[PDB]
RNA sequence: GGGGCCUUAGCUCAGGGAGAGCGCCUGCUCACGCAGGAGGUCAGCGGUUCGAUCCCGCUAGGCUCCACCA
RNA sequence: AAGGGCCAUCGCUCAACGGAUAAAAGCUACCCCGGGGAUAACAGGCUUAUCUCCCCCAAGAGUCCACAUCGACGGGGAGGU
RNA sequence: CUGGGGCGGUCGCCUCCUAAAAGGUAACGGAGGCGCCCAAAGGUUCCCUCAGAAUGGUUGGAAAUCAUUCGCAGAGUGUAAA
C-alpha cells in the first residue's frame, strides 16, 4: 500500500484523463512489460495486488519495475450526509493513467512466464491492457 | 561512629598539618561533598567535607575523587570569599559534632579579611555554613533552612549566625552521682549525660561489666589521642570508631590514619538503588521464563503418541494385503516378535488408515518440534539472565551502565572505549576483568590474542577475566582462580572450580553464550580484597 | 482560595485530607474566629493553628496553585509559636 | 456523528528554557513524622521559531454537552 | 454674550464590520393569521454511494487436487425491495 | 446565510488557486493571513552584495567567531501569500 510520505495539499481536484500519456510509453528498464489501452485511476491496493500476484507466480523472478506511483489523493465524504459543508476527507491514494502508458515491467524471466504474470495482474486491474516488449 | 570524640581527635590531628594552610583550589564533586586542594606545611593535600546525611563527615583523602566539570553555586561562592585562603586555626565547637575553621584571605582590594567556616555534622540534618568573624552574619549556606520548621536557629545568608541548642549534657563517677544506675539500659542514657556519644560506643562501654572506670579511662584515652583507628565488621554491618571493638565477634582491621580509615570505609547508595531496581526486573524475567518452560514441560506430557502411530503405519504398509476395507482390528506382528492388535476405521481402507497414522505421527512430530524450539529459546534466555545476574553480582557501575544499554538493545528496557577493569596479580602482573557481559566479550576478543589464556568458572555462571597474554606462572594461575571465585554465581563458595583455557578455543558463538575448549580445570575457592 | 488548598500549596500540611480533618476538628482559627476547610483566605490574613498543644500564629502574603517546593514558603510568614 | 476541555513522574495533578502531593528506595525514626535520590515522549505526527509542555495545524484516546420537529 | 458655522482633531470590535434604536433574552404541545410545494416528514421520480444478487482472475483451504464445495488481496456488472 | 429548519460554522479586509492565457466571475470550494509595526525598519547622499558547501582548523561541539575558493541568488526583502 504505497504512500507519498509528504504532500503540499491533502485535497486536490480530481482532474481529467484526456489524451495519451506523456512518457513511460515503452519498456526500457525491463524486457517484457504491460501497457494500458484506456484511462483510469488506479489505487495502491490494486497495484500491490498485482505486484504480489506476479511475484507469487514468479517466486524468484528477476525484477519488476512498477512505473507509477499513486501521488494523487482522493476524498470521500462520510456516509449518509447531505451535500456541502466543505470538501470530504481524504480516503486513499491514486495514480492517474493515460493510455499508451506502461505500468509494470519484467526482466530476468522468459516471455511466457512474463505474459502469464502480467495476465494475472491485468485481471486484478480494471482496465484493458496489452503485452509489450522492448525494441 | 562520628562522635564528638572522633571529631575532637580530628580537630587537633589536622591542625597538626594545616596550620595556616593555603587554600589553593576549591571544588564540589558531588551534591553534599566539597574538596579543597590546600597547600600547608610546604605540601599539597586534599580536604573532603561532607554534609551527606548518613555519610556526613570530614576527611583528607589520597583519592582526589573527581573535580566536576560544572562549578556549582556553592563552590563558586566559596571561591569568592575563601580562595587562596589561610587556615589560621581549627576549633571543635565544644566537642559537639561540629567544627570551625578560622580563615584569613585578602579581599578584592588586597585588604586582609577573615571568616568562620562552620561544619555541623548532626546526622540527617547536617549542614555546612560560612559566617563573618565579627558580625557573625551568615554569608553562604549549603542547606538553607527556613524557620517553617519553627526551629531555634536559621541558615539563610545575611542573618546573624546561630548555633544549635547545646543540650544539658556534661560533654566529658558523675554518672553514678546524677544517674540512678538502677534505671538499666544505660547505654541509652549516657547520651543523656555526655555530648559526644554513639549508641555503639555506649553499648560497647556498658558491656564492660557500676562502671565509671570505663568512661574515665576511655575519655583519658581520647584526650591523649591514645585511640586505634580501625574498622569493625560484626557479620557485615561494618562499623568503625576511634577505639577498637570492645566485645563483639566482629572482625577488625586497623589503620595508621583515621583519614585512611574513612577512605577505605552521596552516590554509591543511589547506584545501589538503581542496581537493585534493575536486578528485581531481571530476576522477574528469568523466574518467568523458568516457570514458562515448566508450563511447557508439564503440558508436553500429554501428547506423545508419535511412535505408536509411526510403527502402526509401518506395520500396516507391511500388511496391506491381508486386510479388508471394512474391519475394526488387525492382529499384527512386530518385526522380539510380539503380536499387536491395531484398531481401524471400519469405513476406511487399510491404505487410508495407515496414511492417517502417518498423518498423526507427522502432526505430533511437528508439535513436539515446536515445543522443543520454545524450550530452547526459553532456556537460552534463562541462561543469559543467569550469567547476567552473576555479572550484576560481581559488577561495577562502569559495566552496569553498559549492561543497561545491552538490555535496552534487547528491548527489555528503554533509555565509548572504556572496557576493562583490573587490579594487582601474582608475578607483579595485571589481570583484567569485566562484570558486564559486553565488556567481558570486548576484552576477550579485542584485548587479547588467540594463544593467550582465559580464566573463568568451570561451572554454571561467573565472570570472565584474564591478563594480557595470560601466560604467567602457576602463582598467577591460582591467583586468577580467586578472582574467578569472587565474582561467581556463588560468591564465598569454598569449593568453586575455575577453568583456564587458551583463548584460541574461546567460542564466540544469546550474547555471552561462550563455550570453551583447550581447557583445564582446578578446584579453588573465593578470597578477599587481597585478590586485587 | 480555600484553607485546605492553601495549607497544601504552602506545604504547612502535607495532605489536603489532613487539612480537611484538622479543620473539621476545629483545632485552628483565622483572625480569632473558628474556621473550616472551605473558609476563604487572602493576603494580609492572620492565622492561628494547633498541632496538639503546639500553637502557631502566621501571616498570609500571597496565594497560587503551581507552588514549587521552595517558593511555597514565600506565600506566607511565621509570626509566633506557643504551647 | 458535531462542539468544547484534557492527555506531563507508578497514581492524582499544577506548570517559549520539568514542578507538587501521593506511593517506592534510604537514613533519621514499634508507628508516624522529617531529609535525600529514582521514576519525565510533556498522547502521536507535522509545522513555525535559534529554541517548543507552552505557539500553530492534523491525528488517537478520555470526558462533558448536543444529537431535535415531523 | 450664550450658541452656532468653517478649519484641524478626538471619542464605536456599531465584529451581524454600508452600521435599523443610546437602550433589549426565551417557551408555546393551549395557539392564531397570511403565504408556499419558491422549502422539510410519507409515497412517487433521477441517481444507486449504501443494500441485495450475479460474475471475472485465482492464490490458497480442500490429505494429494484451484474450480465437489469454499474463495483471500483485487476487479466488473444487474436490480431498484 | 443555510442543498428544509434548528444546533454547529461564518458575517468586514488582504494574498493565491479554482479563473477556462485581458479584466471580471460563484459555492457551507481549497490554503493562509489583518484589526499592526519602525522616530528608524522613513527621506537623501555615499558605500557593497547574500544563502549553503567543502576546506582550515586550540576552546568550539553536528552546530559559534574566524580564513580560502566554489559560488544569479538556494539568502534577504518588519509581517501571510503572490
Amino acid at each position: 500500500m504505497l504512500l507519498p510520505k509528504r504532500v503540499k495539499y491533502r485535497r486536490e481536484h480530481r482532474g481529467k484523463m484526456r489524451g495519451r500519456a506523456k512518457g513511460g510509453t515503452e519498456v526500457h528498464f525491463g524486457e517484457f512489460g504491460i501497457q494500458a489501452l484506456e484511462a483510469s485511476w488506479i489505487t495502491n491496493r490494486q497495484i500491490e495486488a498485482a505486484r504480489i500476484a506476479m511475484t507469487r507466480y514468479m517466486k524468484r523472478g528477476g525484477k519488476v519495475w512498477i512505473k507509477i506511483f499513486p501521488s494523487k489523493p482522493y476524498t470521500a465524504k462520510p456516509l449518509e450526509v447531505r451535500m456541502g459543508s466543505g470538501k470530504g476527507a481524504p480516503e486513499g491514494w491514486v495514480a492517474v493513467v493515460k493510455p499508451g502508458k506502461v505500468l509494470f515491467e519484467i526482466s530476468g524471466v522468459s516471455e511466457e512466464v512474463a505474459r502469464e504474470a502480467l495476465r494475472l495482474a491485468s485481471h486484478k486491474l480494471p482496465i484493458k491492457t496489452k503485452f509489450v516488449k522492448r525494441e | 561512629s562520628f562522635d564528638g570524640m572522633f571529631t575532637y581527635g580530628m580537630t587537633h590531628e589536622l591542625n597538626e598539618k594545616i596550620m595556616g594552610g593555603r587554600i589553593t583550589k576549591i571544588h564540589q564533586p558531588y551534591k553534599h561533598d566539597v574538596i579543597f586542594h590546600i597547600r600547608a606545611k610546604g605540601k599539597n593535600q586534599k580536604l573532603l567535607l561532607s554534609a551527606h546525611p548518613s555519610y556526613s563527615r570530614v576527611h583528607i583523602t589520597a583519592q582526589a575523587y573527581e573535580n566536576p566539570s560544572e562549578p556549582p553555586m556553592f563552590c563558586m561562592l566559596l571561591r569568592k570569599h575563601i580562595e587562596g585562603g589561610f587556615i589560621e586555626k581549627i576549633e571543635q565547637a565544644g566537642l559537639a559534632a561540629i567544627m570551625i575553621f578560622h580563615i584569613k584571605s585578602r579581599n578584592e582590594i588586597g585588604d586582609e579579611t577573615v571568616r568562620k567556616l562552620y561544619v555541623e555534622i548532626m546526622g540527617r540534618h547536617s549542614n555546612i555554613i560560612l559566617t563573618d568573624a565579627a558580625e557573625n552574619v551568615i554569608i553562604d549556606g549549603l542547606k538553607h533552612l527556613s524557620p517553617s520548621m519553627n526551629s531555634y536557629r536559621t541558615v539563610l545568608p545575611g542573618q546573624d549566625y546561630k548555633l544549635p541548642p547545646a543540650q544539658d549534657k556534661i560533654s566529658p563517677d558523675d554518672i553514678l552521682r546524677h544517674l540512678s544506675f538502677q534505671e538499666g539500659r544505660l547505654d541509652k542514657q549516657i547520651v543523656d549525660h555526655f555530648s559526644g556519644v554513639s549508641p555503639l560506643f555506649a553499648k560497647e562501654a556498658v558491656h564492660r561489666a557500676t562502671l565509671p572506670k570505663a568512661l574515665l579511662a576511655l575519655f583519658a584515652e581520647v584526650k591523649e589521642h591514645r585511640f586505634i583507628p580501625n574498622i569493625t565488621t560484626v557479620n557485615g554491618k561494618e562499623y568503625f570508631y576511634l577505639l577498637e571493638l570492645t566485645h563483639l565477634k566482629g572482625e577488625a582491621r586497623r589503620f595508621d590514619s583515621l583519614s585512611e580509615l574513612l577512605d577505605r570505609f552521596a552516590e554509591r547508595d543511589r547506584v545501589k538503588q538503581q542496581a537493585q531496581d534493575l536486578e528485581r526486573f531481571v530476576v522477574n524475567e528469568r523466574k518467568k521464563n523458568a516457570n514458562k518452560i515448566k508450563k511447557l514441560e508439564k503440558t508436553l506430557e500429554y501428547s506423545e503418541n508419535a511412535k505408536e502411530f509411526q510403527l502402526y503405519g509401518e506395520l500396516l504398509t507391511a500388511n496391506l494385503y491381508m486386510l479388508k476395507k471394512g474391519d475394526k482390528q488387525a492382529e499384527v506382528i512386530n518385526y522380539e516378535s510380539p503380536t499387536i492388535t491395531i484398531p481401524l476405521n471400519p469405513n476406511k481402507t487399510p491404505s487410508e488408515n495407515a496414511q492417517a497414522y502417518f498423518t498423526k505421527y507427522q502432526k505430533a512430530k511437528n508439535s513436539v518440534a515446536v515445543v522443543e524450539e520454545q524450550i530452547r529459546l526459553a532456556q537460552e534466555e534463562i541462561e543469559y539472565f543467569d550469567q547476567l545476574i552473576q555479572q550484576l553480582s560481581s559488577a561495577s557501575p562502569r559495566d552496569i551502565s553498559e549492561i543497561r544499554e545491552e538490555l535496552v538493545e534487547g528491548k527489555y528496557l528503554r533509555p565509548h572505549n572504556p572496557v576493562l577493569e583490573t587490579y594487582e596479580s601474582t608475578s607483579g602482573l595485571t589481570i583484567l576483568v569485566g562484570k558486564n557481559n559486553r565488556q567481558n566479550e570486548y576484552l576477550t576478543t579485542r584485548v587479547a590474542a588467540r594463544d593467550d589464556i582465559w580464566l573463568h568458572t568451570k561451572d554454571i555462571p561467573g565472570s570472565h577475566v584474564v591478563i594480557r597474554s595470560s601466560e604467567p606462572d602457576e602463582q598467577t594461575i591460582m591467583e586468577a582462580a580467586t578472582i574467578a571465585a569472587y565474582f561467581s554465581k556463588a560468591k564465598d563458595s569454598s569449593s568453586v572450580p575455575v577453568d583456564y583455557t587458551k583463548i584460541r578455543h574461546v567460542k564466540k558463538p544469546k550474547p555471552g553464550f561462550v563455550t570453551y575448549d583447550s581447557q583445564h580445570t582446578v578446584f579453588v575457592t573465593p578470597d578477599a580484597d587481597t585478590v586485587i | 482560595m480555600r484553607l485546605d488548598k492553601f495549607l497544601k500549596v504552602s506545604r504547612l500540611i502535607k495532605r489536603r485530607t489532613l487539612a480537611k480533618e484538622v479543620a473539621d476538628q476545629g483545632r485552628i482559627s483565622i483572625n480569632g474566629n473558628q474556621a473550616k476547610a472551605s473558609s476563604d483566605v487572602k493576603p494580609g490574613d492572620e492565622l492561628t493553628v494547633r498541632f496538639g498543644q503546639k500553637l502557631v500564629t502566621v501571616q498570609v502574603n500571597e496565594l497560587k496553585d503551581t507552588t514549587k517546593k521552595e517558593e511555597a514558603a514565600n506565600m506566607y510568614t511565621i509570626l509566633k509559636e506557643e504551647k
